[PDB]
């Protein structure tokens, strides 16, 4: 089963999908392609939670109910600089103006 | 062009609303005329005793938005197999983006409203010129 | 795999598939890998990307298909968002 997702660190946003049984690692590969970072320089995070390598995408919570094409589910991603890894940072988007009068 | 055949072979059909809309069947009558009937709360469905080579399309009751039926615009039911009815799957289509955003904007604005919108005429032009039937069976002709 | 990167008015980078991106017409003739936006900012960019997964996925799929969600506070942006992109 498909599960997509937002692979989101500062303000770069990855859409991309991965199957329930894919694991964390494995996603690090995918986000090695994109970013030309290695495994060992990143984290992944669901919220605040570090995610362990080993585990697939639907142990920690990212299944194809709640993954959805067209909401879909969000990780965090961290990069290590030199020696030590960044904090989470996640920029949020831009907020929508307020609603016009004739649209309440 | 597209009317209904007088054929008074009988063909009992399911029509299965697996969209999320009100759902409006209309039946193309002997002289091409649109007639409406009852409708489908969403997810629900309907025994009916209709004819072969009589055109059904299906529309969302409040907002007159296309659907699909059985993947395609028109449904004609064909003869009945071993007396099991045919099955008439109503579903939304994917819509364009745009398309979408008219349908939610149109749901948020008075049409006398449409004008005080900031946008260019055009989109004016495209939220005025809401989903109709007729205009459908003038394009399909 | 071949992706190609979206820039919102406000800096943020999106990363999606090249042949999502091709879904708008606008977007093929902006690259003939980065697109900048200058007029659409990340809170409609990023729905313009979850629609062209949800159209890649959901177009010809007997599957039934859900509705595409769209909040009334970002509906009229998107709306001239999808009229420039043709999507
Ligand atoms: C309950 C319901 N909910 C959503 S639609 C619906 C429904 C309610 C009633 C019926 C009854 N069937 C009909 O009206 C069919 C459908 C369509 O094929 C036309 N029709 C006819 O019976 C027509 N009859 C014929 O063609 C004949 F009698 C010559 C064979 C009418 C009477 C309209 C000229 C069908 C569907």
């Amino acid at each position: 089963m498909d599960v997509f997702l937002m692979i989101r660190r500062h303000k770069t946003t990855i859409f991309t999908d991965a199957k329930e049984s894919s694991t964390v690692f494995e996603l690090k590969r995918i986000v090695e392609g994109i970013l030309k970072r290695p495994p060992d320089e990143q984290r992944l995070y669901k919220d605040d939670q570090l995610l362990d390598d080993g585990k697939t995408l639907g142990e920690c919570g990212f299944t194809s109910q709640t993954a959805r094409p067209q909401a879909p589910a969000t990780v965090g991603l961290a990069f290590r600089a030199d020696d030590t890894f960044e904090a989470l940072c996640i920029e949020p988007f831009s907020s929508p103006p307020e609603l016009p009068d004739v649209m309440k | 062009v597209l009317r209904s055949v007088n054929s008074r072979e009988p063909s009992q059909v399911i029509f299965c609303n697996r969209s999320p809309r009100v759902v409006l069947p209309v039946w193309l009558n002997f002289d091409g005329e649109p007639q409406p009937y009852p409708t489908l709360p969403p997810g629900t469905g309907r025994r009916i005793h209709s004819y072969r080579g009589h055109l059904w399309l299906f529309r969302d009751a409040g907002t007159h938005d296309g659907l699909l039926v059985n993947q395609t615009e028109l449904f004609v039911p064909s003869l009945n197999v071993d007396g099991q009815p045919i099955f008439a799957n109503i579903t939304l289509p994917v819509y364009t983006l745009k398309e979408r955003c008219l349908q939610v904007v149109r749901s948020l604005v008075k049409p006398e409203n449409y004008r005080r919108l900031d946008i260019v005429r055009s989109l004016y032009e495209d939220l005025e010129d809401h989903p109709n039937v007729q205009k459908d069976l003038e394009r399909l002709t | 795999m071949m992706y190609v990167k979206l820039i919102s008015s406000d800096g943020h980078e999106f990363i999606v598939k090249r042949e999502h991106a091709l879904t708008s017409g606008t977007i093929k003739a902006m690259l003939s890998n980065e697109v900048n936006f200058r007029e659409i900012p990340s809170h409609v960019l990023s729905k313009v990307c979850m629609y062209f997964t949800y159209k890649v996925r959901y177009t010809n799929s007997s599957t039934e298909i859900p509705e595409f969600p769209i909040a009334p506070e970002i509906a009229l942006e998107l709306l001239m968002a999808a009229n420039f992109l043709d999507c």
